[PDB]
């Protein structure tokens, strides 16, 4: 018996509330001073379903300019994080048009995880007030669960990193995701 | 889909490329090095392709170092119903190699029965020769699953460069060689 090693990757369009979400998960604190534009890879002891879990976590920079590097952290991944904003639209919009083509291509049987973060800015007045100069609005729990079947994810999870509600709850079904796999070959 | 492949950066423009951030810049030392090596050897080079299974009687390797014109010249044989993964042993020299994928192309007599791909994935130099496992898959059996094939296997990347180009032989047995 002896602790389970699993990567875990978090993808998504810049400034959506990747590091923080990590940063959340590993310290239990949402850092409200300073914010790295990329976290430090850490290794997060986690328990699921009787599992003692290793979990590497690995924070990625969703800027074009370095969609050349960032697929170097790929290899070996066992379960990936792609996330969105509640907040913007636009993000959610990359789902299906930059960041699942990406992961399924450099991860081809890596399972997904559609986290939607920022979930506290859906009933936030401000935030609505400046979405509805662009005719838009928040994201609906429906639209984001329609994504994940339509990228053909392993669930769909929405978060907030600022109150940590619903982060536990994604990492676990990360984890359970990385725990699991007809006849494959050359037939 | 579709995926549409990075634009052209050499690591020198990389980390040039938000030079004073250390959270950035910690992110590329921890992805890229800590590399020098002769500018007149390719980029990327792929050194063996070996046969990893447990019931084999012992590894069986394709040594890509050498004159690619002697597999035409001989056989490789695997026991039906055995299972498998591919050991991918290749080195990076100077530049990122962006999405590096294996084509396999299986023929019997002029005739394509087969076509598989692995995604070996991106990786930047190093001194320290790399190294990907392709996930467990099991060998064919029955009568027409056994007998001889022709394969033409094929190293790209995202550049559509071909690192690698050659054709062997493989045969499906009974049992192994010995
Ligand atoms: N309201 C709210 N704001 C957040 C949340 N998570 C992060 N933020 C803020 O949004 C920004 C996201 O930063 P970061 O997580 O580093 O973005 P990324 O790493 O580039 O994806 C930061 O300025 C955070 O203060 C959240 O759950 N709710
Ligand atoms: C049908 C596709 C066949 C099973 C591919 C067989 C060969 C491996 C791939 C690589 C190693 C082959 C040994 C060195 C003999
Ligand atoms: O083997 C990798 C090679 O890929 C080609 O596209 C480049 O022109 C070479 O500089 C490089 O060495
Ligand atoms: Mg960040």
């Amino acid at each position: 018996m002896a602790a389970i090693r699993k990567k875990l990757v978090i993808v998504g369009d810049g400034a959506c509330g990747k590091t923080c979400l990590l940063i959340v998960f590993s310290k239990d604190q949402f850092p409200e001073v300073y914010v790295p534009t990329v976290f430090e890879n850490y290794v997060a002891d986690i328990e699921v379903d009787g599992k003692q879990v290793e979990l590497a976590l690995w924070d990625t920079a969703g800027q074009e300019d370095y969609d050349r590097l960032r697929p170097l952290s790929y290899p070996d991944t066992d379960v990936i994080l792609m996330c969105f904003s509640i907040d913007s639209p636009d993000s959610l919009e990359n789902i299906p048009e930059k960041w699942t083509p990406e992961v399924k291509h450099f991860c081809p049987n890596v399972p997904i995880i559609l986290v939607g973060n920022k979930k506290d800015l859906r009933n936030d007045e401000h935030t609505r007030r400046e979405l509805a100069k662009m005719k838009q609005e928040p994201v609906k729990p429906e639209e984001g669960r329609d994504m994940a079947n339509r990228i053909g994810a392993f669930g769909y999870m929405e978060c907030s990193a600022k109150t940590k509600d619903g982060v536990r709850e994604v990492f676990e079904m990360a984890t359970r995701a990385a725990l699991q796999a007809k006849k494959s070959g050359c037939l | 889909v579709n995926y549409k492949p990075p634009a052209q950066k050499s690591i020198q423009e990389i980390q040039e490329l938000d030079k004073d951030d250390e959270s950035l810049r910690k992110y590329k030392e921890a992805l890229l090095g800590r590399v020098s090596a002769d500018p007149n050897v390719p980029n990327v080079v792929v050194t063996r392709l070996t046969l990893v299974c447990s019931t084999a009687p012992g590894p069986l390797e394709l040594d890509l170092t050498g004159d690619l014109e002697s597999f035409k010249k001989q056989s490789f044989v695997l026991k039906e119903g055995v299972e498998y993964r591919i050991k991918i042993s290749f080195r990076v020299n100077r530049e990122i190699v962006s999405g590096m994928k294996y084509i396999q192309h299986t023929y019997r007599k002029g005739v394509k029965i087969d076509k598989t791909d692995y995604m070996v994935g991106s990786y930047g130099p190093r001194a320290e020769e790399y190294e990907f496992l392709t996930p467990m898959e099991e060998a064919p059996k029955g009568m027409l699953a056994r007998g001889s094939y022709n394969i033409k296997s094929r190293f790209t990347d995202d550049d559509r460069t071909d690192h690698l180009s050659w054709e062997w032989n493989l045969t499906i047995k009974k049992e192994w060689k010995d």
